[PDB]
This record gives C-alpha cells, sequence and structure tokens, in this order.
C-alpha cells in the first residue's frame, strides 16, 4: 500500500456526504444509476465489426449484469474482481488512513482487471478477426471499456457511500431479470413463421391470436401452450414462482435479545431462514456459468480429448460430461428418458447451495462465534436466557438455519426451473431475493 | 486525490454516451 | 454415518420452521405488493428504454 500508493490517488473517488440524505434524493439517485445502467446497455460499442458469432460468455451475462456487444459488456464485473482481488490479496498475506489507500488500491487494481477482460474479450472474436479489426479498432474498443467500467465504479461507490440505496451488484442483476420478464412477456418482436404472425411476448401474442383467428378456443390454447415461444404459463408459473420465494424468505427466528449496558432498549434480533440471503444462488450460479465457459472454449480447442470430453460435451447446451449433469433437464417433461440425470441435478443443487450456505456463514463473518462476538461487545443477551448461552443459543440455530435455507433456496430455483417459469430459477431467485433488500431498505428508512 | 461528486459522475456518464453516439453518427455518415 | 446425520439434520431443520415467525396473510400481502412495485418499476423502466433504443441502433448501427 506504499509502494503502489503513487498510482492509487489519480483515480477519481466519492466524497462522503456532509449530511444524512433524505429517502427522496436517494431513491433519486437510484433511479439515475438504474437509468444510466440501462441506457449504457442498449448502446452498442463502436469498432464491432459482426455479432453474429455465438456468445463466448452467454452463460455469465446473467450473474454478470452484462449485455453483448455494448457498452455494459462486463457489466458488475470492475465491481466483483476488484472486490475479489482485495480479499484474495488480504487473505494471502500479501497486503494488510489506511482505509483510504485500501479504497484506491481496491479502484486501482479493479481497472487492471476491467482492462485485462476488455483484452480477453476481444480476442476470443466474439467482435470479429482481430487482425482485421486493427490495433486502432481494438484499442478503441478497450477504451470504451475502460470508461464504462470507471462509471460503473463511480456508480456503485455513489450507491454506497450513502447517495443511493442498496448496491451496484444487486441493483444491476435484479434489473436485468425483471426486464428480461417484462421483455418476455411484453415483446414486439414478431417472429413470422409458415404459420403467420405472432408477437414474441406473450400477452401481445394473447391479444393478436385473441383478435386475428377465428377459433378463439384453439387461441387461447396455443397463445396459453406455445412451445417455440414465451407462453403465459410460464408467465403464470413465474408469478407462482415469486410467491413462493416471498412467503419463504419471509421465514425469521425472531431472537429476543435485550441490551445489558443501556438498560431499556429491547428488541428483536431476527435470523431468516434465507440466512445468506441468495449467495448460495450466485455462488452456485457463477461455478457452473464460468465452467460452462470454460468446458466451451475447451471444447474447440483439444477437441475429442478425455479430460475435454468428461468436462463437458457440447453440441449450444451440453449433451454429456460434467456440464451434462449441471444442466437443468428441459422441464419436467425431459426427466423421463433420463432420471439419473434429473436426480443428479436436483442433488447438486441442493447439496451446493447448502454447503456454500454453511461455508459463507463461517467466511464472511456471520458464523455463531462471530454473531456471540458482537452481542458480548454490544451487551446484547437473549432474554428469556442467560448471558453466557448466548453461544450455543446461537449454534443451535444459525447453522442448521444456513443449511435449510441453501436446501429450500436450491428447491426454489429447482422447481422454478421444473416449471419453465420465465427468468429461470437463478433469475426469479436472484430478482426476488434483491427486490427483499430493497423493501427492507426502504422500511428501515422509513422508519429512521 | 480527486474527490468527484455525485453531479459529476452523472455529467461524465452522459457525456461518455453522448461520446459514443456522436462516434457512432460520425461513423454512420462518413461511411 | 449417513442415517444418524441426516436425522439428526432433518430434526434440527424442523425445529427451526415449526419455530420461525412464518408470514401471516397481512405481512404476506404488504411483501408481495412492494416486490410487485420493485419488479414493475425495474422491469418497466428497462423495457421503455430497450424500446426507445432499438429504432437508434437501427440507424446508427
Ligand atoms: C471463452 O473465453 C474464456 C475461456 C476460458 F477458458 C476462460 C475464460 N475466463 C477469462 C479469465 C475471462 N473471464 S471474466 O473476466 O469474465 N471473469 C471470471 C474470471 C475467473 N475467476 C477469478 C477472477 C480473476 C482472477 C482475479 C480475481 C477474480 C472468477 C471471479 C468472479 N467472477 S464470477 O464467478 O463469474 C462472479 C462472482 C460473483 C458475482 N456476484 C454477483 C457477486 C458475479 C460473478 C466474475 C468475473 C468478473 C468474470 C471468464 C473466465 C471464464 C474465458
Amino acid at each position: 500500500l506504499e509502494v503502489i500508493k503513487p498510482f492509487c490517488v489519480i483515480l477519481p473517488e466519492i466524497q462522503k456526504p456532509e449530511r444524512k440524505i433524505q429517502f427522496k434524493e436517494k431513491v433519486l439517485w437510484t433511479a439515475i444509476t438504474l437509468f444510466i445502467f440501462l441506457v449504457c446497455c442498449q448502446i452498442p460499442l463502436f469498432g464491432i465489426m459482426s455479432s453474429d458469432s455465438a456468445d463466448p460468455f452467454y452463460w455469465m451475462r446473467v450473474i454478470l449484469a452484462s449485455n453483448r456487444g455494448t457498452l455494459m459488456e462486463l457489466g458488475i464485473s470492475p465491481i466483483v474482481t476488484s472486490g475479489l482481488i482485495m480479499q484474495l490479496l488480504a487473505g494471502a498475506k500479501i497486503i494488510e488512513k489506511d482505509r483510504a489507500l485500501f479504497n484506491g488500491a481496491q479502484k486501482l487494481f479493479g481497472m487492471i482487471i476491467t482492462i485485462g477482460q476488455s483484452i480477453v474479450y476481444v480476442m476470443t472474436g466474439m467482435y470479429g478477426d482481430p487482425s482485421e479489426m486493427g490495433a486502432g479498432i481494438c484499442l478503441l474498443i478497450t477504451i470504451q471499456l475502460f470508461v464504462a467500467g470507471l462509471i460503473v465504479l463511480l456508480l456503485d461507490e455513489l450507491l454506497q457511500k450513502g447517495y443511493g440505496l442498496g448496491s451496484g451488484i444487486s441493483l444491476f442483476i435484479a434489473t436485468n431479470i425483471c426486464e428480461t420478464i417484462v421483455w418476455k412477456a411484453f415483446s414486439p418482436t414478431t417472429v413470422n413463421t409458415g404459420r403467420g404472425m405472432e408477437f414474441e411476448g406473450a400477452i401481445i401474442a394473447l391479444f393478436h391470436l385473441l383478435a386475428t383467428r377465428t377459433d378463439k378456443v384453439r387461441a387461447l390454447r396455443e397463445a396459453f401452450y406455445r412451445q417455440n415461444l414465451p407462453n403465459l404459463m410460464n408467465l403464470i408459473a413465474t408469478i407462482f414462482v415469486f410467491a413462493v420465494v416471498i412467503y419463504f424468505q419471509g421465514f425469521r427466528y425472531e431472537l429476543p435479545i435485550r441490551s445489558t449496558k443501556v438498560r431499556g432498549q429491547i428488541g428483536i434480533y431476527p435470523i431468516k431462514l434465507f440466512y445468506t440471503s441468495n449467495i448460495p444462488i450466485i455462488l452456485q450460479s457463477a461455478l457452473v456459468s464460468n465452467l460452462y465457459v470454460i468446458s466451451q472454449m475447451l471444447s474447440a480447442r483439444f477437441s475429442g480429448n478425455l479430460l475435454v470430453s468428461l468436462l463437458g460435451t457440447w453440441s449450444a447446451y451440453p449433451v454429456g460430461g460434467l456440464c451434462y449433469y449441471l444442466s437443468p433437464p428441459e422441464s419436467f417433461g425431459s426427466v423421463l428418458e433420463d432420471p439419473v440425470h434429473a436426480v443428479v441435478y436436483i442433488v447438486f443443487m441442493l447439496g451446493s447451495c447448502a454447503f456454500f450456505s454453511k461455508t459463507w456463514i463461517e467466511v464472511s463473518g456471520s458464523s455463531p462465534r462471530d454473531i456471540a462476538k458482537q452481542f458480548k461487545d454490544q451487551g446484547m443477551v437473549i432474554n428469556g436466557k442467560r448471558e453466557t448461552s448466548i453461544y450455543r443459543e446461537l449454534k443451535k440455530i444459525i447453522p442448521t438455519a444456513a443449511a435449510f435455507g441453501g436446501l429450500c433456496i436450491g428447491a426454489l430455483s429447482v422447481l422454478a426451473d421444473f416449471l419453465g417459469a420465465i427468468g429461470s430459477g437463478t433469475g426469479i431467485l436472484l430478482a426476488v431475493t434483491i427486490i427483499y433488500q430493497y423493501f427492507e431498505i426502504f422500511v428501515k428508512e422509513q422508519s429512521e | 486525490g480527486l474527490k468527484v461528486g455525485p453531479v459529476p459522475v452523472l455529467v461524465m456518464s452522459l457525456l461518455f454516451i453522448a461520446s459514443v453516439f456522436m462516434l457512432h453518427i460520425w461513423g454512420k455518415y462518413t461511411r | 454415518q449417513f442415517v444418524e446425520p441426516s436425522r439428526q439434520f432433518v430434526k434440527d431443520s424442523i425445529r427451526l420452521v415449526k419455530r420461525c415467525t412464518k408470514p401471516d396473510r397481512k405481512e404476506f400481502q404488504k411483501i408481495a405488493m412492494a416486490t410487485a412495485i420493485g419488479f414493475a418499476i425495474m422491469g418497466f423502466i428497462g423495457f421503455f428504454v430497450k424500446l426507445i433504443h432499438i429504432p437508434i441502433n437501427n440507424i446508427i448501427v
């Protein structure tokens, strides 16, 4: 933090607000950040030759809030990679007013990683052959992506220092899923075919079919059971899964804490069933995603090998290897032919969410020991129980809560995948569990 | 060092978008 | 080695669920309304922004 310190000051920074920002200006800044994110997501890059190749990173476009061929190609990568590299350096003991140096080096490294990513994204050939594009065009694309990542970091700091609600990672990820669901519901796009003109949006197609078709019953049947375009049984399943996740996320083990330092403040410490709120979903989706992009790049080179044929066998959906057993089955209908694949997938999704949750409670400092230390340091004690028994009463709840909120969230993802709900299961879980965070922020600011 | 506010961040975010549009328009009417 | 730990985990989870504060009708309605409002805001703002930029991207690109 001293050798690189010269380079850790030049980058811009956000001033902490002098006074507490009201819940009106915070929502205003959140809306401005969201609007900037969306507009940059819809603006194509300059220098692209042909965005006709299959997307190398199609699988991570959801978790990373990315949009191919646009300014927001990396999405929330500048935010995620900076934090990840900071934690990796801290854990490896390479790195230790020091907060300013840490928060400057974080942004300085999250832009070097952003540049490296903007170089890896171009040599993949998704924008065309770099030799044909030329050094000038490649450099211009890299500069555009660098400025976009800088804007991403600035907007995230704007949201986090107090000017807005929540964080960039949650807001952008939830936005790209809510927008996807709303687009698959109201798409003006019309995929023509031999049958005729039909809209790609389920509701718009329902209206078009009820208007232009004489056989109204066969129009309702079609608009409800289309197998080529989003139908209404996939939008009703989305609402049902939303309702189920909403019900199950409201579970909480209300602990009656009672302070002993300043006597008088009795309170409730809620231990939610979803203890790690969608962190198991982010971790599982990130694992599989970054593994499909690897088994997909290693299925072109080194083709026909053994390690490649076991890691994944692509067609682009997997048909064998490890990738096949991690991919959701094509609804419950495609389970009859392959039962072992469905069993392995349902087992993997639960046993990975549970493992990730029970590991994250120890890694993120939310384990029963850490909560007991917080209780001891704040004077909090459980009302009915004793003061030295707080650790036991927390160890009898928090580990089980984390494990079962991993199983529950994995099962909800599996159910959403099996119901054909729009937005996937990861997306519907990442949308609901992030809208609930903003709902909690809303109630907190409105009660304070 | 440099400590910008939310308003400069919004201005820079809008100017980058505008510059991208100007590049695209210049390319379209130059090609 | 497998039956006993799984049974203990199942019992612990069942007790935790039977001791959690499950939402009632009013809380479920409030959370559903808030989630619907947030989803509408984000999704429809993104939908309108995407609609605006389809002709624009068709012209410029
Ligand atoms: C077809 O081309 C190919 C082929 C191939 F054989 C491999 C690849 N590589 C490339 C490197 C490009 N990259 S990358 O730059 O896109 N990158 C992933 C990088 C991997 N490590 C480690 C990183 C780098 C090391 C130093 C800090 C971190 C995963 C890091 C985190 N991830 S995450 O798990 O997805 C994730 C996690 C959490 C969240 N939250 C919402 C909180 C979101 C996402 C994000 C990175 C920013 C993305 C792809 C990779 C496949 C690309």
